[PDB]
């Protein structure tokens, strides 16, 4: 479910209301990130994000034009947009999350 | 019922009929707007024997 | 249910458990089963919150 | 024991032929519907008691 | 004290006559609540008694 | 290749099926007895009927055999029981 | 139940067309009177038209989804009584195997 | 009730008296046209109805996966199999009769032995 | 697929058993008052009535449809022309306009964009709309006659589920009008970049965060309890 | 009664009978009773 | 996690032959009730106390800390 909204859904509604009298044509979501205060942006893992109460949210950017960062998604977790999809056991294992 | 006629059925069933609510709606099969013009005859072709005994 | 084809007043088909606890459930009983229980469970969890309103 | 299950299986098959019975004059509606109750209510009456006997 | 236009006092004359209605009561029939800040209904007097969670 | 398909609530309308993957197609008196196949016109078949219960009252050994209550009150707690959550 | 999932949804287009390619009219041109006997074809509960063979239209549907050209998710039913083809796509449906 | 529509009109057409011709002539007052009652019955009701009972069937009726199918002797064709169903129509007075169509012919035959009924 | 718009309509049967008025009537968006079905169907498009009546009752010789629509036609024979079924709907909207202007086109877009969305919300075609009416309506006809199933609320084929997918949709959604309506008003602050993304960020985390799944925090009708804490006491849980 | 169908035939004794035709047999109809008490629905005589 | 220590009824020491069992599983490749009658447990309290541990500490153990 989350995976199909992702994909196709998030596309349809920002296609539906693109239009404005300044149009938006497509949205990218990256992978999870923190952007932290007086720091670089690094890839932010769920087991950190567990332990430092960080949200565990990825930007979409949107295309605009007559790529600006419209906010942050939660990602569920093993869903096609994370680390631990694309993960074996022993990558979940050094990643500190049990299968 | 009364009782010295409390054993019987013959009352039982006299007054069950005598208070049983009775109303055309479950009676009636079809109660209908038919078009009879004369008096005499009827369109219905087999319904004759009501006017023939009323005559 | 599904298992039975329609027009199936029998027993079985109608909540009819044929057999015992010991002996166990077929799925079908098993599940007319359930509904009889949570009929019941419902029933009660009803009835507490009536009787309590009642004698208060 | 044995004989016991056996005949506990026998009283249930009867109360089965006797609902099947029931079912088969409701069918070809030979049977007249109780007082105060219509036809439907009257076979399955009919059918729960004989359910309810055939437990018991 | 000022002018008194006779449709700005009745305005607010009706603002605070509301004001105080949903302060000693916040249950009005066909009258939108007052709401808090924050967005919930405001708690009011009779709702300080009104139910089991009331005082009485 | 069409061996399994997937039925909804609406679907399952009509459809007869099947509850033994092989005895309704075609006695020791404690073994199990089933309602006789007077219908020849099949459809679909229960993979196994077990699957209708849910993760909780899946661990239950013999729910058939427990009261439906039970079954319930052990879907219940079987949550809140003790055990290893995760190995992390 | 541990075998039932959600269908996440499909769209509905290419049942669609090809429901207009295999012989369901479109509903314009349905005239009750001359017809008297015809299945209701619906999908996602829009009645996109009548077929004169339903029989034959669920056979065609139903082999498509085997071979899977169409959706396992979406369901199609017919109901012979009321003379009904109803095809659902849309998504929170619950389904199991069988 | 027969019912028919004004021609070229297409409106329902109301009953109205002749009494030059004590006769029954449906008139359509939008377009003044008139015709002569086809048959006396201007209405009907059907406080209980015999029909809808056998409502569904159709030619593949006997195909249903879904119903129950029987062993009973067609009248004309003598088939035994048939598929059986209970009266369509609801109510809590209905009797319990059941309907069988012949896959054969497609013929609905009751299982009452009292009445016989054709459809 | 999008815009999340339920346009809930009843069709009623209005009377009793046994009542001699027995007049269908239903119900439009943002009207306040049971238009009658051949009214509707004025305004759909069919002016002629056999046309009306075949639309309703498919099967001529069941004749019971028919009896029991004769009260509908009796008394909505006080229309008989497009224009007039739309401007009755106009009459019922009463948004102040005048016979011909702001009024027929309202009541042309209630009975086109608002009346059955899902049949089509195109310009070309409302006989699609008319038909379904039709076929709604003899559904309720034979339920009135006691000839098929009413609907039981509790039937999973009638029930869906909205998972995370759906419910994240409708979340998404309304923020990104609340998104575009302030880019919009910033574009107009504009008379001679900027966009608050905290926006999307901050109400979505705490829809999430609350379980409270609302537009906004200031909706109490956000239903709540649609995101929990996860019970991570034993596996099963 | 001997008859093996029985019916009743109903007439209006001596314009615009036909409209109100329908409101008489609808009264004749529900609101006449041909014998009993008002609100006795059903009547079971038990031992 | 790991094998208990000793039988919760009885008190009779089972951590001693949990490799043992693991070894004649694996290894003899003999059934369960024969790998435990030769480990030498009859109460069934002590065969239930080796047959139903599952080694838990293997799965906690090899993360990396
Ligand atoms: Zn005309
Ligand atoms: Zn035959
Ligand atoms: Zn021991």
């Amino acid at each position: 479910s989350f995976n199909q909204f992702v994909d196709y859904t998030l596309q349809d509604i920002i296609c539906e209301d693109s239009t404005l009298i300044i149009s938006f044509g497509k949205i990218y979501v990256t992978k999870p990130m923190v952007n932290e205060s007086d720091g670089v942006t690094h890839a932010l893992y769920p087991q950190e994000a567990r332990l430092r109460n960080l949200t565990y949210s990825s930007g979409l950017f949107v295309d605009v034009k007559k790529k600006v960062f419209i906010g942050r998604l939660p990602i569920m977790l093993r869903s096609k947009n994370c680390y631990l999809s694309e993960a074996t056991e022993s990558d979940l294992y050094k990643l500190k999350e049990c299968p | 019922l009364e009782p010295g006629h409390a054993a019987d059925q013959e009352q039982a069933k006299l007054i069950r009929s005598a208070i049983e609510h009775t109303t055309l709606k479950s009676v009636t099969i079809a109660s209908e707007i038919y078009y009879d013009p004369d008096p005499r005859s009827t369109v219905i072709p087999e319904d004759e024997e009501i006017i023939q005994l009323h005559f | 249910l599904p298992h039975f084809s329609k027009d199936d007043y029998s027993p079985e088909s109608k909540g009819f458990v044929e057999n015992s606890y010991l002996r166990g459930l077929t799925p079908q009983e098993f599940f007319f089963h359930a509904m009889g229980g949570r009929e019941g469970l419902i029933d009660t969890a009803v009835k507490t919150a009536e009787t309590g309103y009642i004698q208060r | 024991d044995g004989p016991t299950m056996r005949e506990i299986t026998e009283t249930i098959a009867e109360a089965k032929k006797k609902v099947l019975d029931v079912t088969k004059e409701a069918q070809a509606n030979l049977l007249t519907a109780k007082h105060g109750m219509t036809l439907r209510e009257s076979f399955e009456d009919n059918v729960v008691r004989f359910l309810n006997e055939a437990r018991d | 004290h000022n002018g008194a236009p006779h449709h700005a006092i009745e305005e607010a004359e009706s603002l605070l006559q509301f004001h105080v209605a949903t302060y000693m009561d916040n249950d009005i029939a066909g009258q939108p609540q007052a709401l808090q800040k924050s967005g919930r209904p405001v708690k009011s007097i009779r709702a300080r008694l009104k139910g089991k969670e009331g005082r009485i | 290749e069409g061996l399994v398909e997937y039925i909804d609530a609406e679907e399952e309308e009509s459809i007869l099926i099947a509850m033994q993957p092989e005895d309704l197609e075609p006695v020791d008196p404690a073994k199990r007895i089933r309602v006789s196949h007077h219908a020849t016109t099949f459809t679909h078949c229960e993979i196994h009927p077990s699957m209708i219960l849910g993760v909780a009252a899946s661990i239950i050994p013999f729910p058939d055999h427990n009261q439906s209550p039970r079954n319930t009150y052990q879907s219940a707690m079987g949550k809140q029981a003790m055990g290893v959550f995760l190995t992390n | 139940s541990l075998m039932s999932c959600i269908s996440v949804g499909t769209d509905p287009m290419p049942i669609i067309t090809f429901l207009s390619e295999w012989g369901m009219e479109p509903l314009e041109d349905y005239v009750p009177h001359q017809s008297p006997d015809a299945t209701r074809v619906f999908v996602n509960g829009v009645w996109h038209g009548v077929h004169r063979n339903p029989a034959r239209l669920m056979e065609t549907l139903r082999t498509l989804r085997r071979k899977g050209d169409i959706n396992p998710e979406v369901s199609m039913i017919r109901d012979i009584r009321e003379k009904e083809l109803k095809i659902f796509t849309d998504a929170g449906r619950v389904y199991r195997p069988l | 009730t027969t019912f028919r529509f004004c021609r070229d009109c297409n409106n329902m057409l109301y009953p109205r008296e002749d009494k030059e011709n004590n006769r029954l002539l449906f008139e359509c007052r939008t377009c003044s046209y008139v015709e002569e009652a086809g048959s006396p019955l201007v209405y009907r009701h059907e406080l209980i109805t015999n029909i809808g009972e056998t409502a569904g069937v159709v030619q593949d009726i006997g195909s249903d996966p879904t119903l129950p199918r029987s062993d009973r002797e067609c009248p004309k064709c003598h088939s035994r199999e048939n598929v059986f169903f209970q009266s369509q129509q609801r109510r809590k007075d209905t009797s319990m009769v059941l309907f069988f169509v012949c896959l054969s012919c497609s013929h609905i035959f009751t299982s009452d032995q009292k009445n016989k009924r054709t459809q | 697929k999008g815009s999340r718009f339920i346009s809930t309509l009843q069709v009623k049967l209005y009377g009793r058993e046994g009542s001699s008025a027995r007049t269908i009537k239903a119900t439009l968006p943002y009207i306040k008052q049971d238009i009658p079905i051949v009214i509707i169907f004025r305004a759909l498009g069919i002016i002629p009535d056999g046309e009306i009546l075949e639309h309703i009752c498919y099967d001529v010789n069941d004749w019971q449809m028919l009896e029991m629509l004769k009260p509908c036609v009796e008394d909505g024979f006080v229309i008989q022309d497009r224009e007039t079924a739309l401007d009755f709907i106009g009459r019922r909207g009463t948004a102040l306009g005048i016979k011909k202007e702001k009024r027929i086109q309202y009541a042309k877009d209630i009975l086109q964009k608002e009346f059955l969305p899902h049949i089509t919300q195109l310009e070309g075609f409302e006989s699609r709309k008319a038909f379904f009416l039709g076929y709604m309506i003899n559904r309720l006809l034979l339920c009135a006659l006691d000839r098929k199933d009413q609907d039981d609320r509790d039937h999973f084929g009638k029930k869906r589920l909205d998972l995370a997918g759906p419910l994240l949709a409708q979340l998404f959604k309304t923020l990104f009008k609340k998104l575009t309506k302030d880019i919009f008003r910033y574009m107009q602050r504009t008379v001679e970049l900027a966009i608050n993304a905290k926006t999307i960020t901050s109400g979505l985390k705490y829809a999430l965060a609350t379980g409270n799944w609302g537009e906004q925090k200031k909706a109490m009708s956000s239903r709540a309890g649609v995101s929990q804490v996860l019970n991570r006491y034993t596996y099963s849980s | 009664d001997n008859d093996e169908k029985l019916i009743i035939r109903c007439r209006v004794v001596r314009a615009e009978e036909d409209h109100m035709l329908k409101k008489i047999e609808n009264t004749m109809l529900e609101n006449i009773t041909l014998r009993g008490v008002e609100n006795i629905e059903r009547v079971v005589m038990m031992k | 996690m790991i094998v208990p220590v000793r039988c919760f009824s009885c008190g009779k020491v089972v951590g001693d032959k949990w490799e043992s069992y693991l070894n004649l599983l694996q290894e003899d490749e003999l059934d369960e009730g024969t790998a435990l009658s030769r480990l030498g447990l009859k109460r069934y309290c002590c065969r239930r106390m080796i047959l139903t541990h599952v080694d838990l500490i293997e799965k906690f153990l090899r993360y990396n800390p």
